[PDB]
């Protein structure tokens, strides 16, 4: 009967679901938290270098607020 | 970590291409009152198993008069093309968000002419070597139309950065404001798509060729912090594509190739033209040019 | 036959045309595959007079 | 036995797990199926054994066999006539 | 215990190969067109999975079917050499397989034996379909009995 | 009587160009033909499963060759010869013998299976019902041998498929 | 530039055997001559020995021959379009069609008892009766053959990409395929209006009504319409066939030539002399010298027998239709791209089973 393709479609459907799953989650992960920051143009890019000077632990994800400040 | 991401794409996209030439089957199969490989294993689930590793036990002849050097770097660039392509999609979050992904992935497709031509040259053949040559006329014809569609789509876009495509077409699918193109777009992809890479090479082509046009006209609303939301509108457009795809692989007659650049050069070619004058001045028109950054 | 009705109006508009009218293949429409005995009939020549067979 | 499936596929069988001293649980063909039942799975006619069994005679088989090919128990053909032109017998004595 | 290991891997490649032939059909006579006949839906020789063209380099077991005359007969043995291993042909009809209604004809080789080594006979003139396709079951049966692997650890 | 195939021609009103440039321009023919097989993909399958059951058949069916016997036990083979004599590939080869009892039958009789081409004239040729062709089609062999038949395996072959050799003929012995 | 075709790939000798069968043996190699149609070919040579006999079937048989004549060519029609579609691609109507094909071959399976090869018609009629309950069958799948033959048009008919690889593509004009003794489709294709069931009706063929698609042009797209449209026109005439099938027997009532009732045989002792040389050596033909052909479907199938007098054909030559469509490959195939030739070999219908004899 017709509905016997889902099995066959279901399981590459989980295949292709997968690559995209997990690079969200890996994301989400290796930048903890907040996804990667994207860096289109150079300033965007010296902003992450800011970040990553200003964390203090040479890691970009990690933000200073209000916190740190005097 | 960054490597086990690419693994966690390269295998299951190796993996889907290898699973859905059951659903092909299948659906050829079912489309002709036929049943498709149901005998091994339920409903067929295995019957990749069933043709893989036997392919791989087979012994790979090679022709007397074959230059060996060519004949085993022709796949290596086939494979490496079908599953680099893969890389840029804006899926989600993309592995590379590389502000040129459009283009990137045109220089990178166009590449797959020569895993062809080397192939009809390599295995010095009369079939092998006119095969070669009306296969890289019908693709190099082809870009010209490609390229033309892909330009004049991202008028409207904003620029060739891929993950852009999402934020243009949020409120309606873009297909709406050019959909003269898309039908343009998807009759062009159907052609241009060892023996055992083959299968793997421009399979990919034809996953990656839909969830191009998946992307790029019918797109989703990705949601911040919920990104599951994407991944299963993404998935369900380009299987819906690929459906499609194989929808017409068995309901015509295929082309005959004075007709396959008749078709292009005098009925494609110049109505592809006035559809990108059409979305070059319409930006303009309405003051509804896009921004870059 | 099977099919449910929402599968059948989906090919009935995809086709354009009745299909449920006549199929391709035939659920109950055949003979008995076994037939009750038949009785075969007789020509011109099965008689006893002036059926020589010279004229 | 069926008659919701169409026809072709209304009567059908899944077959034993033991047939003379071979299993069957994976591997299937179609010589297995008895001759008495052979008439009502390939549709050739409508009354099974059951109902109407065939007629008992002594040269019938009790014990069908299936194809028996590619096994020790194959088939070789040979002569099924008797030798003709049969050799001259010679006698022995010491000699003359 | 190596032996078992061998037996395992036997087992796992066959399956394959037991599972995934590609028919190399050789369309002669009305045997040929009775073959199309079974991958029609009616049978459905593609659900267990051969594809009815299969190319010839893309192919495992060439089908001989029908009347085998000496016009055809290097071109067919050309072929049969350009088919890789495992390779193995199934006669069909009784043309191919000792001659049939054509055995003494002065332009026929009595049966496709003659010119290549056949694994599985089926008689038929024509075949028909399931009994043909009983016949490529009963190769598939033959491809589970096999030694391969086996005999090179024996030896 | 006769049909024109093509001599219509398209009328050049406006309605029927446009619907000429609609066919083309965008493609609605080549989309009926998706839909066609689309209403086609949503439809039963007419495949059978082999060997759990098989298309149907006919008593008059000719397939793998059987002599018969009578309800006694006796072969009902009388040696008149007439099935070789019709057999149009000659695959019928048979030696008589005044058998020691009195009753004379066959010594030989082999069938050469690879030459017959299952024509069914040796059953109707033959005045004692004999030689049929049972319905089996399932007999396959690896090696040419096993296809040459002979009187041994004929009669092994009657003993085997009785029921249907029976009921076939009784159900067709008023036909022909 | 050049379109000769090398041949006899499949050639058997056909006539050679012919020359030492009887009569009855000769029948079954008609049946494997055109590996396409099987039974309409029977037609052919029961008609010329008949011919030669001076003996004429039962009313029963003649219509029993021409409802099984419609029904070869259904399935000659069947297989030259799809195989048709199926070299260009577009595989669907070949498998849709094939299955209707299945009902037919059933159909030969419950008269004749084999699958394709019937061997069914023989001079002097049908050898077997009609199994009750068939004609109710044919009923059935002629019902719905004619919507069957609407979706492969529907599919086939209108699609420009088939339309456009088979418009003007190979085109022959009048003169030259009359005089390359073309027949079938392509007389018709070309616009002349000759059909044996017409201008001859052999057989009974004349008390039935039909038309003859033929076209303008020539091209093979309007070949293919001819095929269509004798599909349909083959189908009217089936619904007569069967709607006016007369009682009577359906073999001639003469045992010289047909072998006695079963019944007769092993109770009439003239039925056993009769049957034993009738198995034996069979009739024996007068001498003469005959070409009977008929509307074969694929074209115009002829048997040139010659009677040495006994009970075996002298000579009997096969006109193949395929052998002369075959013969002006050259002309359709003259100037067109390579890629047309599959094409016309396609529309030039050629079975290699009776072109290479
Ligand atoms: C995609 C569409 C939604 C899912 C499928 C829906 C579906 O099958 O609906 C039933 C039915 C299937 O097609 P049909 O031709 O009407 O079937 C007639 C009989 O059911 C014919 O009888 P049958 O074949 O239904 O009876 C037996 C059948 C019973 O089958 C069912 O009951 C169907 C549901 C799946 C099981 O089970 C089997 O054959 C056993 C093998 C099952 C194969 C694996 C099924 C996997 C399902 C998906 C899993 C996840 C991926 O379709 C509809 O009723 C309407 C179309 C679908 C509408 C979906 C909702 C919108
Ligand atoms: C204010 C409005 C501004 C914009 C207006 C734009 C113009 C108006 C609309 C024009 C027509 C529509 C756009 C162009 C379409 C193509 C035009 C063309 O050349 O057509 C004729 C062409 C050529 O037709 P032809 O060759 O028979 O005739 C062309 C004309 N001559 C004879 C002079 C050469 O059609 C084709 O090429 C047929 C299809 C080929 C591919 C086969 C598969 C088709 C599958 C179809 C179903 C799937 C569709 C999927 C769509 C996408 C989904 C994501
Ligand atoms: S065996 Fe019979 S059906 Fe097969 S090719 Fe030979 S003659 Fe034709
Ligand atoms: S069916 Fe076979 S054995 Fe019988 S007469 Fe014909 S060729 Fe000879
Ligand atoms: S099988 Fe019949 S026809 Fe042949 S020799 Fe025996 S009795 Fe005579």
């Amino acid at each position: 009967m017709w509905f016997e393709i889902l099995p066959g479609i279901a399981v590459m459907a989980a295949c292709l679901f997968i690559p995209g799953m997990a690079t969200a989650h890996i994301h989400k992960f290796t930048n903890g938290g907040k996804e990667k920051r994207v860096a289109h143009f150079s300033y965007q890019w010296n902003l992450m270098e800011r970040d990553r000077c200003i964390s203090g632990v040479n890691r970009y994800h990690v933000t200073k607020g209000l916190e740190n400040i005097d | 970590m960054f490597m086990i991401n690419i693994l966690s794409l390269i295998i299951p996209i190796l993996l889907a291409v290898a699973f859905l030439t059951l659903v092909e089957r299948k659906v050829l199969g079912y489309m002709q009152l036929r049943k498709g490989p149901n005998v091994v294993g339920p409903y067929g689930l295995l019957q990749p198993i069933a043709d893989a590793l036997k392919l791989v036990t087979k012994e790979p002849l090679r022709p007397g008069t074959s230059s060996i050097s060519m004949f085993i770097i022709a796949p290596i660039l086939g494979l490496s093309l079908a599953l680099t392509m893969w890389v840029p999609l804006p899926m989600p979050y993309p592995l590379i968000n590389m502000n040129l992904g459009v283009l990137f992935m045109l220089a990178m497709s166009s590449l797959a002419v020569y895993s062809i031509l080397w192939s009809g040259w390599a295995s010095n053949s009369k079939y092998a070597l006119i095969g070669a040559l009306r296969a890289v006329a019908q693709t190099i014809s082809y870009e010209v139309t490609l390229a033309i569609i892909l330009l004049s789509v991202l008028l409207m876009n904003g620029s060739y950065t891929l993950s852009t495509l999402i934020t243009t077409q949020e409120h309606i699918w873009m297909i709406f404001t050019s959909w003269p193109l898309a039908m343009m777009w998807f009759i062009s992809t159907l052609a241009e798509t060892p023996f055992a890479m083959f299968f793997m090479a421009e399979y990919a082509n034809i996953i990656m060729m839909n969830a191009f046009t998946a992307i790029l006209f019918l797109g989703a609303s990705h949601d911040p912090h919920t990104p599951e939301l994407y991944t299963i509108n993404f998935v369900l457009k380009t299987l819906a594509l690929t459906i499609t795809f194989l929808w017409i692989r068995a309901s015509y007659p295929r082309f005959r190739y004075d007709q396959l650049m008749h078709l292009l050069w005098k009925s494609f070619l110049p109505l592809t033209l006035a559809l990108c004058m059409w979305h070059i001045s319409l930006p303009i028109m309405t003051a509804s040019i896009p921004p870059q950054s | 036959a099977s099919a449910t009705r929402v599968i059948q109006l989906l090919r009935n508009w995809a086709s354009g045309r009745d299909l449920q009218a006549k199929l391709q293949l035939r659920y109950q429409e055949i003979s008995k595959r076994t037939q009750p005995p038949p009785k075969l009939p007789v020509g011109p020549s099965h008689k006893l007079s002036n059926n020589y067979y010279c004229t | 036995e069926d008659n919701k499936q169409f026809f072709g596929r209304h009567r059908w069988v899944i077959y034993t797990t033991e047939m003379n001293g071979r299993d069957t649980f994976w591997d299937v063909d179609g010589s297995m199926v008895p001759p008495e039942w052979h008439r009502w799975l390939h549709c050739m006619t409508d009354d099974p054994p059951t109902t109407k069994p065939p007629t008992a005679r002594k040269y019938i088989w009790t014990n069908h066999k299936f194809n028996v090919s590619g096994t020790p128990q194959q088939y070789v053909p040979y002569s099924t006539t008797r030798k003709k032109i049969q050799e001259w017998v010679p006698p022995s004595t010491p000699y003359k | 215990r190596g032996e078992y290991v061998v037996a395992k891997l036997d087992d796992l490649v066959n399956w394959a190969r037991r599972s995934s032939l590609w028919p190399m059909t050789f369309g002669l006579a009305c045997c040929a067109v009775e073959m199309m006949h079974m991958a029609a839906p009616r049978y459905d020789m593609d659900r267990f999975g051969v594809v009815f063209r299969a190319s010839p380099r893309q192919s495992d077991v060439m089908i001989v079917a029908g009347t085998l005359t000496n016009k055809m007969a290097p071109a067919l043995r050309k072929v049969y050499d350009q088919m890789p291993e495992p390779r193995y042909v199934v006669s069909m009809g009784s043309c191919a397989n000792g001659g049939g209604y054509y055995h003494y004809s002065y332009s026929v080789v009595r049966g496709c034996d003659r010119i290549v080594p056949v694994d599985i006979y089926v008689p038929g003139c024509p075949p028909t379909a399931e009994a043909l396709l009983y016949g490529i079951l009963q190769l598939q049966r033959k491809i589970k009995r096999e030694k391969r692997l086996r005999i090179w650890y024996r030896r | 009587t006769y049909k024109f195939v093509n001599m219509r021609e398209p009328s050049m009103d406006m309605k029927s160009v446009t619907d000429r440039a609609a066919q083309t321009l965008l493609w609605t023919e080549l989309v009926r033909g998706l839909g066609m097989t689309l209403s086609y993909l949503f439809r039963e399958p007419a495949t059978i499963n082999y060997p759990f059951e098989k298309g149907p058949l006919s008593p008059r069916f000719r397939g793998e060759h059987a002599l018969r016997r009578y309800p006694s036990g006796e072969e009902r083979c009388i040696a008149c010869k007439l099935c070789e004599a019709v057999c149009p590939a000659q695959a019928i080869t048979i030696e008589a013998e005044p058998r020691a009892d009195g009753s004379r039958r066959t010594t030989r009789y082999d069938i050469d299976m690879t030459k017959c081409i299952y024509c069914g004239f040796c059953q109707e040729a033959c005045p004692v019902d004999a030689i049929v062709e049972g319905p089996n089609f399932e007999f396959s062999t690896e090696t040419h041998e096993e296809l040459l038949y002979n009187k041994e395996k004929l009669l092994n072959n009657g003993d085997k498929w009785e029921a249907e050799i029976a009921a076939n003929i009784q159900a067709d012995y008023l036909y022909r | 530039r050049k379109c000769d075709p090398h041949i006899g790939l499949l050639h058997r000798g056909t006539e050679k055997l012919i020359e030492y069968k009887t009569y009855l043996q000769a029948l079954p190699y008609f049946d494997r001559l055109d590996y396409v149609s099987m039974m309409c070919n029977e037609q052919a040579y029961s008609l010329a020995v008949e011919k030669l006999l001076n003996i004429q079937p039962p009313p029963r048989a003649q219509w029993i021959r021409v409802l099984f004549g419609e029904i070869t060519r259904l399935l000659n029609h069947i297989m030259a379009v799809t195989t048709h579609a199926l070299d260009i691609g577009a595989m669907t109507p070949f498998f849709w069609m094939f299955e209707e094909r299945e009902k037919m071959f059933e159909f030969y399976e419950r008269v004749s008892g084999a699958r394709m090869h019937a061997a069914y018609i023989r001079p002097g009629g049908v050898h077997q009766d009609l199994p009750l309950g068939l004609l109710d069958d044919i009923y059935e799948f002629s019902k719905n053959f004619s919507f069957r033959i609407d979706e492969l048009e529907e599919m086939l008919t209108n699609n420009r990409i088939w339309r456009n690889r088979t418009v003007d593509i190979g085109v022959v004009t009048a003169e030259d395929a009359l005089n390359y003794g073309f027949s079938g489709v392509m007389l018709r294709g070309s616009g002349i209006q000759w059909d044996l069931r017409k201008t001859q009706p052999y057989d009974v063929y004349d008390q039935v009504e039909f038309d003859v698609p033929i076209g303008s042009r020539g091209d093979c797209y309007d070949r293919y319409l001819c095929r269509v449209e004798e599909m349909r026109q083959s189908l009217r005439i089936i619904s007569q066939c069967l709607n006016k099938m007369p009682p009577g027997e359906i073999k001639v009532d003469d045992a010289k030539v047909s072998p006695p009732k079963r019944a007769e045989m092993k109770t009439s002792m003239e039925s056993l002399i009769h049957h034993f040389k009738l198995y034996t050596e069979g009739y024996q033909v007068p001498p003469g010298a005959t070409y009977t052909a008929i509307e074969a479907p694929k074209g115009e199938f002829g048997v040139y027998l010659v009677s040495d007098g006994s009970s075996r054909p002298y000579r009997c030559k096969i006109k193949a239709p395929g052998f002369a469509h075959l013969a002006g490959l050259d002309k359709m195939s003259k100037g067109h791209m390579l890629a047309d030739v599959v094409a016309i070999i396609g529309t030039q219908d050629i079975v290699f089973g009776e072109v290479d004899r």
